[PDB]
RNA sequence: GCGGCGAGCGAACGGGGAGCAGCCCAGAGCCUGAAUCAGUGUGUGUGUUAGUGGAAGCGUCUGGAAAGGCGCGCGAUACAGGGUGACAGCCCCGUACACAAAAAUGCACAUGCUGUGAGCUCGAUGAGUAGGGCGGGACACGUGGUAUCCUGUCUGAAUAUGGGGGGACCAUCCUCCAAGGCUAAAUACUCCUGACUGACCGAUAGUGAACCAGUACCGUGAGGGAAAGGCGAAAAGAACCCCGGCGAGGGGAGUGAAAAAGAACCUGAAACCGUGUACGUACAAGCAGUGGGAGCACAGCUGUGUGACUGCGUACCUUUUGUAUAAUGGGUCAGCGACUUAUAUUCUGUAGCAAGGUUAACCGAAUAGGGGAGCCGAAGGGAAACCGAGUCUUAACUGG
RNA sequence: CGUGACGGCGCGAGCAGGUGCGAAAGCAGGUCAUAGUGAUCCGGUGGUUCUGAAUGGAAGGGCCAUCGCUCAACGGAUAAA
């Protein structure tokens, strides 16, 4: 039968332009008061997945 | 497509006991114990093509040995006098002479004692 | 040219791996799968995204965004589509009978992709700037 | 190209690119396999330990009896038992892709055409659906194992033809890749070759 | 979309196909018996249940036997298949093709008989119901912001100037008419019957069961559940004689192509057990071989068998840092016994076509042809609206 | 640029806007530095030129800011042993 997609993974990384995934950064849910202005700006764009988690992600996301 | 083993098991098994003729009991009987000692013995024989040229040259050396000693020098004086006087016969032409022509493996023996002196 | 005088190209059928025949073909015994563990047994395996029990990379990281539904009805045409409509008239309904553009698609764009050589007429389309330009430098006009 | 005909000894005009074409053996190659692969039927099958007859009681317990481990009489390693992987019905088809069919057509008639095995007649037809006139026929053209391919299948030699063990009579849009390899010769009507022609483009 | 937003679960709208069919009561009047179905008779066809005809070959060689070899003929709308002393288009049974029913029966028409009511007009339009509160269940949808459906419990409308739905809810608009019912086809399955087919099995396989098998046997019972096929073309299955207990068994004779085809029967492997011959072996210490090697026997210096004496030498598998290990497994032989199958997805090879490539179901007598519904690709950025070879970020980028 | 398998964590001139101190050159994006901490989910509060299942709204969702864990067995199996 058809490949089950990782709905969990669906909703936490998009496939760009040359075949990378990008996704949103940890850390910026809460407890935001006692961290600085600078790390929580660094925090806010979306950053690509690593070399070595790249195998991981494509496994959840067969029809990405 | 289903297919039947015996034919080609059968003549494995009776390849691997015909190189087994002449072993002892279930040696030459019986394929489990046949195919180890096939096995084993092909192994020695791989071993003593090189133990056959050890044991050669260690009889050749023997030989020359007690024929230098009949004429009147030890093997190692022998040797070196041959090799200072530029004989190159080999220890299995040497130790053939010395058995087959006594008189010529003499003639040798002054050769490497005249090298010698 | 008989039935037994014909061949497949060289390289076209590489024969398969049969595990667990022999020390000579080297994949007998544990045909591959190494010595003992979860891995070499029968069905045995992890699941996809398991990493041994530390939280994985799909749940450690923030889910984000939404699912537009507008974006499913909404369509993209290249420069090169234009010519292919029957009529010289582009709108949403020929775009459709040319097999450009989904049935169910409600909006579209016309972008600068490939080349318009013809004059065409885009009717109810939004297109962009640069396929504006290409449009009418061909001798086309833009309707809204 | 012109295919000169044999009964009326003239000259036919056919397309290069159908009877004119180089011959592509490995496209052929897969084309002629898969419709082999087409004929076959699939039906077979064998039982699996879930589907032999016997009870799912475990012949004798786990320890003590200083026998090996048994849990059911229908394990594959018993006599009696399932087979390990057993068969079930399957499908053998394989799927060719259109402009590759008919681009091992191409190849095929046009290797028959350089090999002098494809002839073309004005006419070919019995007058009585009778087995001994074709065979005297086939005797007068020096054919014995042959395909003879007509525009219209004509009844009298379709008949004619059926106890002839050699000899196949098809219709134009009847012709399939192995067919026209498996035969000495083909005998194609100049009426058969347009028809072919178009359908080949 | 749902989801300890985990494992997993998983639509619809819309599109392409197969098939296609619509009606009645909640009611009176007119007009009438009109459509339509069901039954029962009778015909005509058409099957089913027995059947009939069905072409064409001889000579010679090998052989126990010819259908085989060789030579020369003949039939074919019949060279499907089976049998006959080895392999038969022409010996036999069939096959193609052409015919056949006293009687019973299926179907489709036709035509009777019976019941059924057709049409027009004017009316009527399903209440403890819809909806609600509480508890559960069903919907892809786990109470969630949760529409919709069902109802155990408590309640409870409007009724066409009315009511339901459009995913909380309201307004607007659109669309439909619950609380009565009937309805062919396309779909599912095969205990059973006939025909045909297989890159399915061929006696440890294939049904558990090729055989008097759900038997023998086991169990109080439910229940469990085997093993076991082959003389020969034909029984011509061995008259008679001899040893023996009027035995068993055997030797002759005879049959036969063959009897080491004799019924404990085709072939007749291996483990295992014997008889005969050659060589070795009763002062000699261990994985039993291997390298060297005398003597003897044998066949034509060599080939074969044997192997005194001598160097070296602690099986195999598994598992382990490491096993002669006194760790594991195997008494031996024969037979069987373990990386498969389907679908999805990615990469490599190869083939086709190429900014395109390819069809699915289905149609079709079709491995053809039709079918482009779709799917992938030629554009990305952004959460998104949106913009677009750019876009996002930011008030804006020297920028990133 | 450093440091991590990764999630991450760290150092940073310089640019735009607006600011404090200094006459000025300048310095300032917390504290001599290195500990003072908690992913995701689920929700709460405020903001918002995003979305809004016929349409206008709304609900809900997104985005930005922020809040709730001695989840201390501190990469945190469950809300619950
Ligand atoms: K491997
Ligand atoms: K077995
Ligand atoms: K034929
Ligand atoms: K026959
Ligand atoms: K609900
Ligand atoms: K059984
Ligand atoms: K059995
Ligand atoms: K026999
Ligand atoms: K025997
Ligand atoms: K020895
Ligand atoms: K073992
Ligand atoms: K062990
Ligand atoms: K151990
Ligand atoms: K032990
Ligand atoms: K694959
Ligand atoms: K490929
Ligand atoms: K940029
Ligand atoms: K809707
Ligand atoms: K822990
Ligand atoms: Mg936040
Ligand atoms: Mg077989
Ligand atoms: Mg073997
Ligand atoms: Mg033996
Ligand atoms: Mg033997
Ligand atoms: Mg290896
Ligand atoms: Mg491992
Ligand atoms: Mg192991
Ligand atoms: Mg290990
Ligand atoms: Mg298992
Ligand atoms: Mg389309
Ligand atoms: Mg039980
Ligand atoms: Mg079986
Ligand atoms: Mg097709
Ligand atoms: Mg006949
Ligand atoms: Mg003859
Ligand atoms: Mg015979
Ligand atoms: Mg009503
Ligand atoms: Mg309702
Ligand atoms: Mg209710
Ligand atoms: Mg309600
Ligand atoms: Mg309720
Ligand atoms: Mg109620
Ligand atoms: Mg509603
Ligand atoms: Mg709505
Ligand atoms: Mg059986
Ligand atoms: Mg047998
Ligand atoms: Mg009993
Ligand atoms: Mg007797
Ligand atoms: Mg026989
Ligand atoms: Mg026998
Ligand atoms: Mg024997
Ligand atoms: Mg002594
Ligand atoms: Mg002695
Ligand atoms: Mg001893
Ligand atoms: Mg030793
Ligand atoms: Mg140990
Ligand atoms: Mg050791
Ligand atoms: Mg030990
Ligand atoms: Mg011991
Ligand atoms: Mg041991
Ligand atoms: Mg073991
Ligand atoms: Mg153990
Ligand atoms: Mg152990
Ligand atoms: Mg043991
Ligand atoms: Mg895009
Ligand atoms: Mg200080
Ligand atoms: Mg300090
Ligand atoms: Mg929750
Ligand atoms: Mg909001
Ligand atoms: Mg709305
Ligand atoms: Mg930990």
């Amino acid at each position: 039968p058809k490949i089950k997609t990782v709905r969990g993974a669906a909703k936490r990384f998009k496939k760009t332009g040359k075949g990378g995934f990008k996704h949103k950064h940890a850390n910026l849910r809460h407890i935001l008061t006692k961290k600085a202005t600078k790390r929580k700006r660094h925090l806010r764009p979306k950053a690509m997945v690593s070399k070595g988690d790249l195998g991981l992600v494509i496994a959840c996301l067969p029809y990405a | 497509a289903r297919v039947k083993r015996g034919v080609i098991a059968r003549a494995r098994h009776k390849k691997i006991l015909k190189q087994a003729k002449g072993y002892y009991g279930a040696r030459s009987r019986v394929y489990r114990v046949a195919f180890q000692a096939v096995i084993k013995a092909g192994q020695y024989a791989y071993r003593d093509r090189r133990q056959r040229k050890r044991q050669f040259r260690q009889l050749w050396i023997a030989r020359i040995n007690a024929a230098a000693r009949q004429n009147g020098i030890s093997y190692s004086k022998f040797i070196n006098g041959l090799k200072k006087a530029s004989v190159e016969i080999d220890r299995k032409i040497l130790a053939d002479i010395a058995v087959f022509d006594k008189v010529a493996f003499t003639a040798l023996v002054e050769k490497a004692k005249a090298a010698l002196a | 040219m008989r039935l037994n005088t014909l061949s497949p190209a060289e390289g076209s059928k590489k024969a398969g791996k049969r595990l667990g025949r022999g020390i000579g073909s080297g994949l007998g015994k544990t045909g591959g799968r190494g010595h003992k563990g979860q891995k070499s047994r029968s069905g045995g395996g992890v699941r996809r995204g398991f990493e041994g029990g530390q939280m994985p990379l799909y749940r450690r990281l923030p889910k984000f965004g939404f699912t537009s539904r507008k974006a499913a009805i909404t369509a993209e045409i290249r420069l090169s589509d234009l010519a292919k409509v029957e009529g010289g008239v582009v709108d949403l309904n020929t775009l459709k009978a040319a097999n450009i553009i989904g049935i169910q698609i409600e909006f579209a764009k016309v972008i600068l992709a490939g080349e318009v050589t013809t004059p065409v007429t885009v009717r109810g389309l939004r297109v962009t700037k640069g396929a504006r330009a290409a449009i009418e430098a061909a001798g086309g006009k833009i309707e809204e | 190209m012109e295919l000169v005909l044999k009964d009326a000894q003239s000259a036919l005009t056919v397309s290069e690119t159908t009877f004119g074409r180089d011959f592509n053996e490995a496209l052929v190659h897969q084309v002629v396999v898969a419709y082999a692969a087409g004929a076959r039927q699939g039906t077979r099958a064998q039982k699996t330990r879930a589907e032999v007859t016997g009870s799912g009681k475990k012949p004798w317990r786990q320890k003590g009896t200083g026998r090996a481990r048994s849990g059911s009489i229908k394990s594959p390693i018993w006599r009696s038992g399932g087979v390990t992987f057993a068969a079930r019905p399957q499908d053998h088809s394989q799927k060719v892709n259109k402009k590759m069919y008919r681009g091992a057509l191409k190849s095929i008639l046009s290797e028959l055409v350089r090999q002098d095995r494809l002839i073309v007649v004005e006419k070919f037809s019995v007058e009585a659906p009778k087995t001994k006139l074709l065979a005297q026929k086939l005797k007068d053209m020096a054919l014995e194992d042959v395909l003879i391919i007509t525009g219209e299948l004509d009844e009298n030699l379709f008949l004619a033809a059926r106890n002839l063990h050699k000899v196949d009579v098809r219709d134009a849009t009847g012709i399939d890749p192995v067919s026209l390899i498996a035969f000495d010769k083909v005998v194609m009507t100049a009426d058969a070759v347009k028809q072919v022609e178009e359908m080949l483009a």
